[PDB]
């Protein structure tokens, strides 16, 4: 479907908080910053770890497993910032909290952005 | 006329208060602002570099902060340390020295704690295995990493004890430890199951008593952990909500988002109506006053979108913090009154906290 | 005497960009900052160079020799942010400029705010 | 289903490149470049540069290079000072060239870091406070010496005629030229007559910048110049930019880069404002000026949307226009500009908007 392939998507509608992938994200759309919503702006490292949401996708009426993904090694970039928290929980469920760097293991923990990396049905 | 340095900060260490500005716009360079809440008046900074944490001692002598440098910033060696600031002079005097797994995140209290002694700073790692680091105030080092809390989160120091802490563990219970003079582990214990995490999670910050800790629900519960024996014992939930709020769907919402008057057992809550899914960090509509004995409600007043506050004990104030302006109110009885609000503390702050004064 | 002592002035005057010392700021005024016109803000310290300006007197009418030194080593204050440039010049007259960091002699030289010093007439 | 890579390249070609400099003077220790495509408004990259970074391009248009200062705790510890070679296309960090500790720092002029016409030597300006010039060979990676005979002097003037030489502004009001040889040690010096009166009328150090000639405008409204299309610069001014109707509003220019000169046409571009006084040399733009430097009038007038800094690309016919935070792009083909859009929100602190080089051979 059409609502699983951003880079075919109208670009407003993949770098809004909106848009039906970005659930839970706390930080700035990759997608805003030189980047795509499944590549790091030019320079920045992707996270090997993320936090992980599900999703309704309204287009298509199911649910999708989710891996935030930060994009590392440079400063803030500063555009589209999120904090949306759908099925967000605390740090004592580790893998679904969205309030600690998800770069806290990169070669350079600086956080530059996130984005949300479609893993497959839920 | 000439200009100097070496100066003291010009009001008394009892008016004072610490924002933590994550800055995240430029994570880069956050740092602490030091206010007197007296009057609003900006009274200097601490840099905390990048995502900086801070507390102040339970002395008042000094500031701690916790953040990680690189040699280039953006590139080099890392080094994750706890800096010591002089709290008057506002001057760094020592660094001790971090393993490379400090939490970076945002600014809830519970990252970064000490004993009630003082003795040992207590801060939460992260690599993203989760463990429990002490460090020696007096010896400048790291000399404990409680792996025994893997799995668990934050740090709750229990303040009838010099050198215990609890943390909220993957189970829904806690973990308590008991650290000796040495900073090691002396001993620990693990509570029954306290909360369901899968069916009503419970948010982290608590609101903590002399001798226990209540913490609240995403639903809108309340629990809570009885620490008076070496044991502890838990219970709840009991319902923050009466009928009426439960038809519009009034649940908790923010992050350092409750707090206790021990002298009267209220305790404070951010609230927010029409809470669904996702909602849980949402501005307060509301702050709730609750009578943690008959576990009722006792007043209600407006929230102005705060997400985090704080109590003072000894002068019976709540601040509130909105992100940018933190509200001062008078919590002497039990309705909350404002007293003024700071403008403009902080570009993008989810913490404030007072000059400890009770020693 | 008055417009000469801005501890014993009104503070909402000092920390604005138009009090007449503060001719040719470039930066953070010091006493928005947890200092004042002639001392830095805790933790702070002093540059031991500056820029020079070149202020009018509004009460005495005299002119006035200002030397603009920076508070140094702390990140930036933030607050009170002025931009003046009464008698202001570029580098190739380098002491009357006030586009550069004059903080950058010092130990650390990260910018934190500007002073006013009254130096004479 | 899907994988977050890295390794990518900017998504726009070069020739659609802009380099907006954000000090975000606020937390001036996270100053940045910002990369933007001028043709559609987006935003490509960025590349940090820590403490106050200067920015320029590589002449060959495959680098970026910076200029910066690390202190190991930021605000205590050993101070690094260092100019940072960039890859253009995957703004990534090639090389880091050791600086004496007393780089120039300041706003972002473009004369404080400049390159010979060659493109073999960053020449760029020191301040300790003692002025002098350095001289990098890039290929080398290695600091050459410290031009001291530029001491009293400011800025950085490559002569576009000449491989390897540059002028600075004097104390004298006159201009210092200096020729480096092939290892970047000067191998020659020669200073100009007085061009213009440091005290009675003083110019904006930002050139006007031709082939052979340089011109500079004055806080009062007047032209200077200095010609190298011999072996030795020859100075002269004033001429005024302003008619008697001009005079009679007090119009003076104001701004930090607040000149252009488009060399084909030989039209100078300046930012003017109204009710000029002590004081205004660096007000925004009332309005952008276009004149003719060989007919010495003015040819057209436009509203200067708060400009303070400005650049022109002579590959494209192109300005572009900085009021601090949104970059105007104009259509500068004709005497009048055609405005073509503004990026809004470029930067929080800019004064300083480059075009990523186009030839220029
Ligand atoms: C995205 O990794 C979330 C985050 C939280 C706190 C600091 C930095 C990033
Ligand atoms: C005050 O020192 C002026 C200044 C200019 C540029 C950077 C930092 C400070």
């Amino acid at each position: 479907h059409i609502s699983l392939n951003p880079d075919l998507a109208n670009e407003d509608e993949v770098n809004s908080c909106d848009y039906w992938r970005h659930c839970a994200v706390d930080g700035f759309l990759c997608s805003c910053c030189g980047g795509t919503t499944t590549t790091c702006p030019p320079g920045s490292t992707p996270s090997p770890i993320s936090w992980i949401g599900t999703c309704h996708n309204p287009h298509d009426g199911k649910d999708y497993l989710i891996s935030y993904h930060d994009c590392c090694g440079k400063t803030a970039c500063g555009r589209c910032q999120c904090n949306t928290q759908t099925r967000e929980r605390p740090g004592y469920e580790f893998f679904l909290h969205n309030d600690v760097n998800w770069c806290m293991a990169n070669e350079n923990s600086t956080f530059h952005c996130t984005t949300s990396v479609l893993v497959g049905l839920a | 006329e000439v200009l100097t340095g070496g100066h003291s900060v010009s009001a008394p260490q009892e008016n004072r208060i610490y924002v933590m500005d994550s800055v995240f716009m430029h994570l880069t360079e956050s740092r602490v602002h030091v206010y007197d809440y007296t009057n609003g008046k900006f009274l200097g900074m601490v840099p905390t570099a990048f995502n900086g944490h801070v507390q102040v001692s339970n002395d008042g002598k000094k500031i701690y902060t916790m953040t990680t440098y690189h040699e280039r910033i953006t590139r080099g060696k890392r080094s994750d340390v706890v800096e010591v600031w002089d709290a008057d002079k506002l001057t760094f005097e020592k660094e001790i020295s971090l393993p490379p797994k400090r939490v970076q995140g945002l600014n809830y209290d519970g990252l970064f704690r000490q004993t009630t002694d003082g003795k040992f700073i207590v801060l939460q790692n992260a690599s993203p295995a989760t463990s429990i680091g002490i460090v020696d105030v007096a010896k400048g080092d790291y000399v404990e990493d409680v792996t025994a809390a893997a799995g668990c989160w934050s740090v709750i120091p229990q303040p009838n004890r010099p050198r215990s802490f609890m943390t909220i563990c993957g189970d829904g219970g806690l973990l308590t430890i008991n650290l000796g003079e040495d900073g090691k582990v002396a001993s620990q214990s693990r509570s029954k199951q306290m909360f369901s995490v899968k069916d009503d999670p419970i948010f982290i910050a608590p609101a903590l008593d002399k001798d226990k800790a209540h913490f609240v629900s995403y639903y809108g519960n309340v629990y809570s952990a009885d620490f008076s024996g070496d044991e502890v014992k838990v219970d709840g939930p009991w319902s923050l909500l009466n009928d009426e709020d439960k038809a519009k769907n009034w649940v908790p919402g923010g992050y350092n988002l409750v707090g206790l008057h021990r002298a009267s057992g209220r305790m404070y809550v951010f609230m927010h109506p029409d809470g669904k899914e996702g909602t849980h960090k949402f501005p307060a509509a509301e702050i709730w006053v609750m009578d943690t004995k008959t576990k009722q409600r006792v007043a209600r007043i407006p929230g102005r979108d705060a997400l985090s506050m704080t109590i003072d004990q000894q002068r019976n104030l709540m601040l509130t913090l909105d992100g940018g302006n933190v509200n001062v109110y008078d919590i002497s009885q039990p309705e909350p009154k404002l007293l003024r609000t700071i403008e403009g503390a902080a570009e993008a702050s989810l913490q404030v906290q007072f000059h400890p004064v009770g020693g």
